[PDB]
RNA sequence: AAACUCCAUAUAUAUAAUUUUAAUUAUAUAUAAUUUUAUAUUAUUUAAUAUAAAGAAAGGAAUUAAGACAAAUCAUAAUGAUCCUUAUAAUAUGGGUAAUAGACGUGCUAUAAUAAAAUGAUAAUAAAAUUAUAUAAAAUAUAUUUAAUUAUAUUUAAUUAAUAAUAUAAAACAUUUUAAUUUUUAAUAUAUUUUUUUAUUAUAAAUAUGAAUUAUAAUCUGAAAUUCGAUUAUAUGAAA
């Protein structure tokens, strides 16, 4: 008893997935570029078209945000938060960050900005938004024999596709291969004719490698090969990113069960192990400017692990595996992860946001009409808990109290 | 010091730019319900002085909404010292009144305070 | 050694005696101190560096006190041994203390020092008759 | 628990040796909780009262000079006498 | 001796003209209370505000105001209240309605019409219904019209007149 | 009857070397209101409404008279009369009070998405009360490959108590999931909705509700758990 047009989903899903961004005012806002941050240092800025294209593919813009409020997802540049982070990324020798903060402070937004910057500066981006998919057991998996770990060839395929599409092909096909690669063919065409697909050293490309389509049991092998290729190449920078890395840290054991009924460890998987290797000084990328940018989510569980990894708490040895996994900490220490605290909004920034919202026509009538502007701003600041952006946004729009 | 239900809120209000700290942590972190935050703000909102006064609240006892109400009550009293002419206005707004609403005890024969067990005729 | 006595009554808690010492105040070297603390286990609190223990096993209070003393002496002897038993590589178990802390409440938070306004404080108001009076 | 198990066990054993408390690493039913329970008998016995309490009988022993009267007893005796009089006295008890 | 300072006096004067701000939008609060069941007001509030957000998204104009307008439209200005009438014919009379009663009648109808919509989440259903009413389509309107017609019959049954 | 009374409230004073700390408290002693004042608008100097300024000022408990109902109690206990005195008095071992056609009250749990379940350790937020016929912390072991949870066992740290324990309150709020529901899934492509979209293929009246009833295995208390107790596990999964 359902039509195509009617809304059948729950609220959060509906807001994400039903395009109510359709009925919205076009806004001629400035464009996000790191080279011209001096112009737009503390102003709202729409992303470039190319950036948007890349960012959507990656999975930067998420469901629980209020990206439905505008024509397209929008951020502002911040001197204390985003700009400083970008500068650190540019300058630091290690280039290896974990974006920490309170729930709703704007970690994902920071990640999205970092991605956009990377896109601008001719870099490949391997984004893993929501590791919950590979960590929790809701897709097929298999123990590979060559690689001593469990591969996940539904998730992997999706990730490969994202990598292919998020990045431009000219940058991606500038990379020649280091080794030759045999794979099992899995086209609808040439199934009987071509039993195997072969990629040569100099002739073939990374783009071509990505476009390969194998059976599930070779997908993990393909992924491994791709990563190796990217590590080897020194022509283009590789930005690796993992958002909701908190889940990964806490969920040490996956929901998958091996032959004997017991839970599989995250490092015994392909994806989680690979990710950990990337984080640590192990799969070292040949080029400079090649970063790993991790991000915590307030959604996920909290425990002693991440604080212990960083310069926060001394290592209590007696706390349990559930609330403190030491292997993960050790791995984090190995690859010198310098954490980045996202600061809460200043008064001026809050004011600027409120002004933008007013321009876009999100503010309620009781806020605008018959009220001093400065007083309103102060109230908004108070209700957000002194500049938590999400909370502020909620107070503005989702209050109706 | 303000009170409501079982809650008690000792609140240090000071002239610095308007930031909040409830019980040694951020306001949005402590009070999750926006209503409680709005209530807390209200003494500063009846005056045009939200943003003017720094507030350091310290609560104990009761639940969250009651705690927030006790904080609000305390803040109004604190404000009254800064400018005595606004005291009447605050009273009119309904912030200077200590909300007496006290939880009624369970009486013997009754199940709860008022809720009696079912009656029968036959 | 704290002793308790119920005056008119004959309580069975009058026998209870409680020894209690700060572990740093005990005459020990650093290695031996750590070993002593390890041996104490739940009896040693780490936030306050205090080790206490009570005995109710024996009939009289004096007996119980003597027993506690003997235990303490034994503990000290063990701490000062060091022959084929150091306990350098067993970290201090602080689980009981954290459990106790959780059970209780905390008021660790304080008023921010940079939020203070000495300039806004009420200055001394000039009372002329009081000044006149003060001839001493 | 990165710290080893055997060392912890040894430490626990040592602690047990130091104090009087026993060291049961295997976790077997020893029977310790049966004996170690404080015996509650004297308190239980002392429930109804002190059986040696002064009675009316004694108020003759202590003070022979004062001719006391137990009123309830006297009443009972009077009732018995009345019963005897009106043919409602107790029947004579069988011996066999 | 009171001794009020100049700045304080100026502040008081500035305040004096401004009226005391209201702590709640009353009609909204009433609605939230009606939605609410087991002293779980927060959940009811979340539901209501989410619905209003959805409404706004669908049609970009103040959601609260639109809701109030809808209530005003829908709320029947009077009701044909039944009476025993001294043990005789149950002679009905038109009776004027308090604001709350008016909006209460409207809300129940709105809820009913929402419950016919598809989604699992009630908040979504509610929002869709509110948007439909804003645009101008419901059986609630028809019911109101019918009520008004029934009130119109029994003109002079009103006692004081 | 009201009032004095108790609880709770507001204020003041006293005391607490602010390690028995919660001073945001506890407890003795006061004071405080069955609130006051004024301007008007109706009805006749007053009384209800409204407005204003002054106040923290707003409840609950106990107390339920005379008479009556030959209301209830001789099974709390006692006493009158009457009846039993090798028995209608007294002690032990077992059984019964828990029997089951229909019926009648009180409750509890339910019949799923404005509502259920997983999770949430710099442990979100209480109060009141108990612990020498005790309260039992941490930790080890087994159920259970990690560990947590829950349940037992092992063994008693602390305190007979503003000091330790019962006891990290729970809803809340947040992520995840949820059949009925082809209102979803997964194979392909697809893309500026990517924890997602579109296209084309295949996905065909009690559940992934409920927890009655029963089977087996363990555990707990006790000397003893068959009639007849309480847990846990693996199955069973009515009715609604
Ligand atoms: N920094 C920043 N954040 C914003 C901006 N606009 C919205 N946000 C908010 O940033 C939030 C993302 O915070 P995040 O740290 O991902 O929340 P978490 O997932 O709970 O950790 C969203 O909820 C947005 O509402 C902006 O312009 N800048
Ligand atoms: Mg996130
Ligand atoms: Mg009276
Ligand atoms: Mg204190
Ligand atoms: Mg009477
Ligand atoms: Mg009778
Ligand atoms: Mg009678
Ligand atoms: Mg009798
Ligand atoms: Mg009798
Ligand atoms: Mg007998
Ligand atoms: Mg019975
Ligand atoms: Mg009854
Ligand atoms: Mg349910
Ligand atoms: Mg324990
Ligand atoms: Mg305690
Ligand atoms: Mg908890
Ligand atoms: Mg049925
Ligand atoms: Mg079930
Ligand atoms: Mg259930």
């Amino acid at each position: 008893r359902v039509t195509p047009g009617s809304l059948y989903k729950n609220w959060t899903n509906t807001t994400h997935t039903a395009q109510l961004q359709q009925t919205a005012v076009p806004l001629a806002l400035p464009i996000f570029n790191f080279d011209d941050i001096s112009k737009t240092l503390n102003k709202v800025v729409s992303y470039s078209n190319k950036q948007y294209k890349s960012l959507h593919h990656l999975g930067s813009f998420k469901k629980s945000q209020f990206n439905e409020l505008f024509q397209k997802p929008v951020c502002l540049v911040r001197e204390d938060a985003t700009n400083s982070f970008l500068k650190k990324l540019v300058s630091h020798p290690v280039k290896k960050f974990i974006i920490t903060g309170e729930p709703g402070v704007g970690k994902t937004v920071l990640l999205s900005q970092a991605h956009a910057y990377a896109v601008d500066s001719k870099q490949i981006i391997i984004n893993i938004s929501y590791p919950e998919l590979f960590l929790n057991g809701r897709n097929d998996f298999s123990y590979d024999d060559d690689l001593k770990l469990f591969i996940q060839p539904m998730y992997l395929k999706k990730l490969i596709r994202k990598i292919l599409k998020a990045n431009d092909p000219a940058l991606l096909k500038s990379i020649e291969l280091s080794k030759d690669y045999k794979f099992s063919n899995a086209n609808p065409k040439n199934a009987s004719v071509k039993p195997f697909v072969t990629l040569n050293k100099t002739k073939n490309t990374v783009l071509d490698l990505l476009s390969v389509m194998t059976h599930p049991h070779n997908r993990g092998k393909l992924m491994k090969a791709i990563i190796d290729e990217l590590s080897v190449q020194s022509k283009v920078p590789i930005m690796f990113t993992v958002d909701n890395f908190s889940k990964v840290l806490t969920t040490a054991y996956s929901a998958y069960r091996n032959t004997e009924n017991k839970q599989i460890y995250s490092l015994d998987l392909q994806m989680g192990k690979l990710m950990m290797d990337i984080i640590s000084g192990e799969t070292k990328f040949a080029n400079g400017e090649s970063s790993t940018i991790l991000a915590i989510s307030g959604v996920d569980r909290t425990n002693k692990t991440l604080p212990v990894a960083l310069g926060k708490i001394p290592v209590d040895p007696y706390v349990t595996r559930y609330h403190y996994e030491p292997k993960f900490v050790e791995l984090l220490q190995k690859g010198n992860v310098t954490e980045f605290e996202v600061p809460k909004l200043n008064k001026q920034e809050v004011n600027e946001l409120i002004d933008y919202y007013k321009q876009s026509n999100v503010l309620l009538d009781k806020d605008i009409t018959g009220k001093k502007w400065e007083n309103l701003i102060d109230e908004k600041y108070f209700l957000s808990g002194n500049g938590n952006p999400r909370e502020l946004l909620k107070s503005l729009v989702l209050s109706h109290r | 010091v303000g009170k409501r239900k079982s809650s008690t809120a000792k609140v240090f209000v000071v002239r610095g730019t308007g930031e909040i700290l409830v019980n040694g942590r951020q306001l949005n972190d402590y009070f999750l319900k926006m209503k409680d935050r709005e209530s807390i703000m209200y003494p500063l909102q009846v005056i045009e002085s939200v943003g003017k006064y720094n507030i350091f609240a310290t609560t104990s006892g009761g639940g969250p909404t009651g705690q927030a109400e006790s904080i609000m009550h305390a803040i109004a009293k604190a404000l009254v010292v800064f400018n005595p002419l606004l005291k009447s206005r605050l009273h009119k707004a309904g912030v200077l009144t200590r909300d007496y609403r006290h939880v009624e005890r369970k009486k013997p024969g009754k199940k709860k305070a008022r809720k009696m067990p079912t009656w029968v005729k036959r | 050694y704290r002793y308790t006595s119920y005056v008119g009554e004959e309580h069975p808690n009058s026998r209870k005696v409680v020894l209690s010492v700060k572990t740093k105040e005990l005459g020990l070297e650093e290695k031996s101190l750590h070993k002593f603390r390890i041996l104490a286990r739940s009896r040693y609190d780490h936030t306050t560096d205090i080790f206490k223990m009570s005995s109710d096993k024996f009939e009289h209070a004096s007996q119980n006190a003597r027993y506690l003393h003997d235990i303490l002496q034994r503990l000290l002897a063990e701490s000062k041994d060091l022959t084929e038993d150091d306990f350098s590589d067993v970290p201090l178990d602080t689980r009981h203390t954290i459990a106790k802390s959780l059970r209780k409440k905390k008021r660790d938070y304080e008023f921010p020092e940079h939020w203070k306004r000495p300039e806004d404080a009420p200055k001394k108001k000039f009372d002329i008759v009081d000044q006149l009076l003060s001839t001493l | 628990m990165n710290v080893p198990k055997a060392r912890l066990l040894k430490v626990a054993e040592l602690s047990a040796k130091i104090f009087d408390q026993n060291f049961n690493p295997s976790g077997i039913r020893t029977g310790s909780k049966i004996l170690n329970e404080r015996l509650k008998g004297p308190s239980v016995a002392s429930y109804y009262g002190n059986p040696d309490i002064l009675k009316f009988r004694h108020l003759k022993t202590l003070y022979p000079d004062i001719e006391f009267v137990d009123l309830e007893e006297q009443y009972r005796l009077s009732m018995v006498e009345a019963k005897k009089r009106r043919g409602k006295g107790a029947p004579k008890k069988m011996k066999k | 001796k009171i001794k009020p300072t100049a700045e304080q006096l100026a502040q008081w004067e500035a305040l004096k003209s401004v009226p005391i701000p209201p702590r709640k939008n009353a009609t909204l609060d009433h609605i939230t209370n009606m939605i609410m069941r087991h002293g779980k007001k927060e959940k009811a509030q979340t539901i209501l505000s989410r619905a209003l957000y959805l409404v706004y998204c669908q049609t970009r104009q103040d959601p609260i105001q639109a809701l109030e307008k809808s209530l005003d439209e829908l709320a029947p200005l009077m009701m044909t209240k039944t009476f025993n009438t001294g043990v005789a014919k149950a002679s009905v009379i038109p009776v004027p309605l308090n604001k709350r009663q008016r909006n209460r009648i409207a809300w129940n109808w709105i809820v009913q019409s929402a419950n016919q919509r598809v989604s699992s989440d009630f908040a979504v259903r509610l929002g869709e219904e509110l948007t439909a009413i804003a645009k101008g389509t419901s059986s609630a309107f028809e019911k109101r019209d019918q009520i008004h017609k029934t009130a119109i019959a029994h003109r002079a049954y009103i006692q004081l007149k």
